[PDB]
C-alpha cells in the first residue's frame, strides 16, 4: 500500500501526499492537441491514467508541484527509457523516473515525472481562446495561483470585461515573464533535439507552466546532428497570447532584466532591421519559413501577411516616436524645403519613395497639391504640444490657442406636438413615446470622443487559420469584376462636399475636381503607384437625432486620398452594388418587394432553420490592424492584370498610411 | 497523444546526375508523395557521391523534371555484405514536416549501424 | 405630462444658447448637464426640481424682460 | 533656424522621423491641463522640464482665454476657474 | 472564500475539509437509474454539480461522512424546501439545509446534505451486477 508512495517518492525527499485515492488512477478534464489518423482537433478530453501526488511543503502546508505517474505498455516503457537516456541533459526536460511494481502478481511498468505543475500550456491557451464567463474557473485558478491578482478581486463584477474595467489588461500582463521563459526553454529543447538526432512533433500539452518538457511518446531515431523538430501547431496556436499578455515587454530593458531602466534609443534612429532579425532568431529559431523585416521584398500577398504579423509583434518594443513619415531637406529654386520621402509602418517596415528629386526649378499643379497635403510642413512649422486630456500621442499645435467646439440643441415643432396630443397620443404608461432627442454637448466634446481609441491594442493573429479563412472569404467574392479605370469614367455624386484639410480653405471638392484636367488626375494615380503620400484627416462632429447621449464624429479625408482611391476601387464597388441574390446585399432596395426577395434568398433551404443576429461593440474603434489589412488585400485581389506587383504593394502602403494610422 | 505519420509512401528508381544532362538513367531512389496532382517526389537516395539534378518525366510524362538537390546525407546502412554507405538527397526547399515524414519512413524501413 | 417637461426644457435651452450664454464656459457646461439629465429622467418630481434649478439661470440675467410677456 | 540644419546634418542619411522635429527644434510649448492635481504634478513654479529640456512659463489662460495669474492657481481657489488651463512656455537654454 | 467552507458547516462540528478544489463543483463517475422521456436505462453517468466536503475526525485523521452541496433552480429550491418540511420527521431522511450565497452579484440557491457516505446503493448494485 504505502510502499507505493515510498517508492514513488524516490530519493528526492518529498513529504508527498496522495491525491487519487489509494493506488488507483484519477479522472480529470484537460485540453489536448490530437492528430492520430482518425480523429483530429484541439479540444477538452478526459485523461484517466495518472496517479497524481501533491507534493507538500514545510509546516504541512500545500505547494503547487505534483508528481505524475503513468502506466502503459512495456514497449512504451523501453521506448521512453532510451529516448530519455538520449535527451537527459538539457534543462528543458523534466526528470523522469522509470521503475516497476506489482499490485497482485503483476510486475507492471510505471513512469514517474518529478515536480510538474497542475496545468500545461494547452490549458492556459484553451482557457484564453475559448472564454465564457459562466465557467471560467480554471482561468481564475491560474491567475490566483501565480499571484496575478487575488481571490477577492473576482467578486468585483465585470472583472473580465475589456471596455469596462481596463485593469484586466495589467492583470493579464503579469503572466508575460512566465510565458517568455516557456519560449526560451522551447528553443533550448529544439537545440538539444536536433543535436541528439531525434525527430518528433512538438505540441502544447506536453509542457508544464515552467517550460520543462516531458512525454516522448512517438519520437524516433536518426544519426546525431540531423534531427528535425516540428514546431508548427505549437507556435501557431500560441501566438495570440503573446500580445494579449505583453510577453516581450522585457526586451525593452537595459538587459532584459525587469529591474533595470529602459534602453535609451537615440531620437534619430529609425531603421531597426537587424534588431528584428535578431529577436526573430532569439525567440522563433526553428520557424520554417522566411521572414523579411521590410515587407517591400515580399513575394505575393500571403507572404505580406505572414511577415506583417511578426512585425506587429516586434514593433511593440521600439520607441513610439520613430514611426511615421520620414522627412528630408530638399531644395527648389534656391529655397530649402522639408518634405517626406518615406514612411515607417508598424507592420510593413520601412518604405522609400522612388521618384524624389532635389534641386527643382518650378512646381506645376500636381506637385503643389502633393506638397500642400503633406503633414511635414504643417508639423515642422508649429509649436510643440502636450495634451493631457488624452493618452494618444500628440504631435504639434498649429495655432496659438485650442478651439473648443460645442453642439447646440434641436428645434421644436409645437404645432405637430399639439396635434398629436390632441388626437390622444403620448399617454402615460403607454408603449409609444418620446425617446429620440437632440442631445447637446459642452466644450471638450470632440477630444473626449477622439479619446475612445484607447480600446485599440496591438493584436497578433493565429497566422495559419488566418491564411485559410482569407482564402474562404475570397471565395465568397468571385462573382464581380474590378480593375483600374481612367479618369474619364469615375462617377461622383454631389461634387459639393468638403475637401478635407487644408484644402477646405479655398472651396469645396468642385474646385479641385474642376481645375485638374484628366492628364493631371491620371498622372496623380500613376504617381501614387510608386510613392507614398501621407495625409491629414479632420474630425467633425455630427448633429442629428439619436437615443444615446454620446457625441458622434466622422472623419473627413483629404481630396488627395479620395481622388485616387476612387479610380482604384470604383469598378469593383459598383459591380458589387448592382448584383442581386448575393451574400452582400448592398444596393438592394427594400421597396417594391425587395425585402421579401432578400428574406427568401437568405432563407434558401437550410434543413432545420433558426435565425440569429449579433453585434460588435465599438466596431470602428476596436478593429485590429491585421484584419483591416486583410480586407484591403481581399479587395485588391481583383487586380491581377491591370497592375504589376510592386504597384499593388505601393497602393496597399498608400491606403494604410492614409486611412489606418495617420495624423 | 499526437502522432506524426499515419501513412508513409512508396519507392521508385529513376534518373539523376551531376548536371541537367549528367542525369543518366536508372540510378536514383525516389520517395514520392503520390498526391492529388500527380506523383510528387520528396527525397532521393543513392550511393553516388553527389548529384545536383534528378530527371523524372512529368505526371503526363512530357518533360523530365529538372530538380536541383540537397547536399547528400551521410549514413551507413548495413546488409549481409557488411557496412554500406548511402546518400540521401532532399529536394532543396522542403519544410520540416516532409523532412520528418521521409526520415520516419526510411529509418523505420531500413537498418543502420 | 412628463413629455411636456422634456419639451419645455428643450425650448429653454434653445433660448439660453441664443442669448449668448455659451460664451461663458462653466455655466454652459452646467446648463448642458441639466438639460441632458432632464431628457433621460423617469419620474416627474426630480425632473421638476432640475427644471427649476435650470430656469434660475435665465432668471438671474436681465436680457429677457419677463414683466412684459407676463401680461397673459 | 540653424538647429534644424544641425540635426539633419547629424543624421547618417539626411532623413529623420517627423515626430522628433518639433520635439527637438520647437521654441514654444503649449500644455493643456484638466484639473488642479495634474497641474501640480507637472507645471509647477515658473520653470519646469519636459522633453529633457527646461522651460519657463510665460502666460496662462483658461477655457474662455482670459489671463490667469499664477497666484490664483491655488488648491482652494481652483473650483472657480474654467478648467482646462492652457499654459504656453518658452525654451530655456 | 472560506465563506462556503464555513457558512456551510452550519453548526455541527467545525471539522470540515474541501475535497473540492475551491468553491467550484466536482466531476465524478456514478451509476444512475434514469427514466425521463427521451433516455432510459441504468448505467454510469457523469455527475458534475456538487461541492463535496470531506468531514474530518479528531486527531486530524479522515472519516467517511461527507457533506454534499448542490445548486439548481430557485423553483427547485422552494420545491425541495416545502417537501422536506413535510417529511422532516422520519429518521430515514438525511438532514438537509437550505440557504443562499453570492459568489459575485448572485444570491444563488444552495442545498446542503449532512453526513452522507461516499457511495449510494446504486453504486454497490452496479459494481456487483457488472463485474
Ligand atoms: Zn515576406
Ligand atoms: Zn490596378
Amino acid at each position: 500500500a504505502q510502499s507505493f508512495l515510498n517508492r514513488v517518492c524516490g530519493v528526492s525527499a518529498a513529504r508527498l501526499t496522495p491525491c487519487g485515492t489509494g493506488t488507483s488512477t484519477d479522472v480529470v478534464y484537460r485540453a489536448f492537441d490530437i492528430y492520430n489518423d482518425k480523429v483530429a482537433g484541439f479540444a477538452k478530453f478526459l485523461k484517466t491514467n495518472c496517479c497524481r501526488f501533491q507534493e507538500k511543503d514545510e509546516d504541512d502546508n500545500l505547494i503547487d508541484s505534483y508528481f505524475v505517474v503513468k502506466r502503459h505498455t512495456f514497449s512504451n516503457y523501453q521506448h521512453e527509457e532510451t529516448i530519455y537516456n538520449l535527451l537527459k541533459d538539457c534543462p528543458a526536460v523534466a526528470k523522469h523516473d522509470f521503475f516497476k511494481f506489482r499490485i497482485d502478481g503483476d510486475m507492471v511498468p510505471h513512469i514517474s515525472r518529478q515536480r510538474l505543475t497542475k496545468y500545461t500550456m494547452a490549458d492556459l491557451v484553451y482557457a484564453l481562446r475559448h472564454f465564457d464567463e459562466g465557467n471560467c474557473d480554471t482561468l481564475k485558478e491560474i491567475l490566483v495561483t501565480y499571484n496575478c491578482c487575488d481571490d477577492d478581486y473576482f467578486n468585483k463584477k465585470d472583472w473580465y470585461d475589456f471596455v469596462e474595467n481596463p485593469d484586466i489588461l495589467r492583470v493579464y500582463a503579469n503572466l508575460g515573464e512566465r510565458v517568455r521563459q516557456a519560449l526560451l526553454k522551447t528553443v533550448q529543447f529544439c537545440d538539444a533535439m536536433r543535436n541528439a538526432g531525434i525527430v518528433g512533433v512538438l505540441t502544447l500539452d506536453n509542457q508544464d507552466l515552467n517550460g520543462n518538457w516531458y512525454d516522448f511518446g512517438d519520437f524516433i531515431q536518426t544519426t546525431p546532428g540531423s534531427g528535425v523538430p516540428v514546431v508548427d501547431s505549437y507556435y501557431s496556436l500560441l501566438m495570440p497570447i503573446l500580445t494579449l499578455t505583453r510577453a516581450l515587454t522585457a526586451e525593452s530593458h537595459v538587459d532584459t532584466d525587469l529591474t533595470k531602466p529602459y534602453i535609451k534609443w537615440d531620437l534619430l534612429k529609425y531603421d531597426f532591421t537587424e534588431e528584428r532579425l535578431k529577436l526573430f532568431d532569439r525567440y522563433f529559431k526553428y520557424w520554417d519559413q522566411t521572414y523579411h523585416p521590410n515587407c517591400v521584398n515580399c513575394l505575393d500577398d500571403r507572404c505580406i501577411l505572414h511577415c506583417a504579423n511578426f512585425n506587429v509583434l516586434f514593433s511593440t518594443v521600439f520607441p513610439p516616436t520613430s514611426f511615421g513619415p520620414l522627412v528630408r531637406k530638399i531644395f527648389v529654386d534656391g529655397v530649402p524645403f522639408v518634405v517626406s520621402t518615406g514612411y515607417h509602418f508598424r507592420e510593413l517596415g520601412v518604405v522609400h519613395n522612388q521618384d524624389v528629386n532635389l534641386h527643382s526649378s518650378r512646381l506645376s499643379f500636381k506637385e503643389l497639391l502633393v506638397y500642400a497635403a503633406d503633414p511635414a510642413m504643417h508639423a515642422a512649422s508649429g509649436n510643440l504640444l502636450l495634451d493631457k486630456r488624452t493618452t494618444c500621442f500628440s504631435v504639434a499645435a498649429l495655432t496659438n490657442n485650442v478651439a473648443f467646439q460645442t453642439v447646440k440643441p434641436g428645434n421644436f415643432n409645437k404645432d405637430f406636438y399639439d396635434f398629436a396630443v390632441s388626437k390622444g397620443f403620448f399617454k402615460e404608461g403607454s408603449s409609444v413615446e418620446l425617446k429620440h432627442f437632440f442631445f447637446a454637448q459642452d466644450g471638450n466634446a470632440a477630444i473626449s470622443d477622439y479619446d475612445y481609441y484607447r480600446y485599440n491594442l496591438p493584436t497578433m493573429c493565429d497566422i495559419r487559420q488566418l491564411l485559410f479563412v482569407v482564402e474562404v472569404v475570397d471565395k465568397y467574392f468571385d462573382c464581380y469584376d474590378g480593375g483600374c479605370i481612367n479618369a474619364n469614367q469615375v462617377i461622383v455624386n454631389n461634387l459639393d462636399k468638403s475637401a478635407g484639410f487644408p484644402f477646405n480653405k479655398w472651396g469645396k471638392a468642385r474646385l479641385y475636381y474642376d481645375s485638374m484636367s484628366y492628364e493631371d488626375q491620371d498622372a496623380l494615380f500613376a504617381y501614387t503607384k510608386r510613392n507614398v503620400i501621407p495625409t491629414i484627416t479632420q474630425m467633425n462632429l455630427k448633429y442629428a437625432i439619436s437615443a444615446k447621449n454620446r457625441a458622434r464624429t466622422v472623419a473627413g479625408v483629404s481630396i488627395c486620398s479620395t481622388m485616387t482611391n476612387r479610380q482604384f476601387h470604383q469598378k469593383l464597388l459598383k459591380s458589387i452594388a448592382a448584383t442581386r441574390g448575393a451574400t452582400v446585399v448592398i444596393g438592394t432596395s427594400k421597396f417594391y418587394g425587395g425585402w421579401h426577395n432578400m428574406l427568401k434568398t437568405v432563407y434558401s433551404d437550410v434543413e432545420n432553420p433558426h435565425l440569429m443576429g449579433w453585434d460588435y461593440p465599438k466596431c470602428d474603434r476596436a478593429m485590429p490592424n491585421m484584419l483591416r489589412i486583410m480586407a484591403s488585400l481581399v479587395l485588391a485581389r481583383k487586380h491581377t492584370t491591370c497592375c504589376s506587383l510592386s504597384h499593388r504593394f505601393y497602393r496597399l502602403a498608400n491606403e494604410c498610411a492614409q486611412v489606418l494610422s495617420e495624423m | 497523444n499526437n502522432e506524426l505519420s499515419p501513412v508513409a509512401l512508396r519507392q521508385m528508381s529513376c534518373a539523376a546526375g551531376t548536371t541537367q544532362t549528367a542525369c543518366t538513367d536508372d540510378n536514383a531512389l525516389a520517395y514520392y508523395n503520390t498526391t492529388k496532382g500527380g506523383r510528387f517526389v520528396l527525397a532521393l537516395l543513392s550511393d553516388l557521391q553527389d548529384l545536383k539534378w534528378a530527371r523524372f518525366p512529368k505526371s503526363d510524362g512530357t518533360g523530365t523534371i529538372y530538380t536541383e538537390l540537397e547536399p547528400p546525407c551521410r549514413f551507413v546502412t548495413d546488409t549481409p555484405k557488411g557496412p554500406k554507405v548511402k546518400y540521401l538527397y532532399f529536394i532543396k526547399g522542403l519544410n520540416n514536416l516532409n523532412r520528418g515524414m521521409v526520415l520516419g519512413s526510411l529509418a523505420a524501413t531500413v537498418r543502420l549501424q | 405630462k412628463m413629455s411636456d417637461v422634456k419639451c419645455t426644457s428643450v425650448v429653454l435651452l434653445s433660448v439660453l444658447q441664443q442669448l449668448r450664454v455659451e460664451s461663458s464656459s462653466k455655466l454652459w457646461a452646467q446648463c448642458v448637464q441639466l438639460h441632458n439629465d432632464i431628457l433621460l429622467a423617469k419620474d416627474t418630481t426630480e425632473a421638476f426640481e432640475k427644471m427649476v434649478s435650470l430656469l434660475s439661470v435665465l432668471l438671474s440675467m436681465q436680457g429677457a424682460v419677463d414683466i412684459n410677456k407676463l401680461c397673459e | 533656424n540653424d538647429a534644424l540644419n544641425n540635426i539633419i546634418n547629424n543624421a547618417r542619411d539626411g532623413c529623420v522621423p517627423l515626430n522628433i522635429i518639433p520635439l527637438t527644434t520647437a521654441a514654444k510649448l503649449m500644455v493643456v491641463i484638466p484639473d488642479y492635481n495634474t497641474y501640480k504634478n507637472t507645471c509647477d513654479g515658473t520653470t519646469f522640464t519636459y522633453a529633457s529640456a527646461l522651460w519657463e512659463i510665460q502666460q496662462v489662460v483658461d477655457a474662455d482665454s482670459k489671463i490667469v495669474q499664477l497666484s490664483e492657481i491655488s488648491m482652494d481657489n481652483s473650483p472657480n476657474l474654467a478648467w482646462p488651463l492652457i499654459v504656453t512656455a518658452l525654451r530655456a537654454n
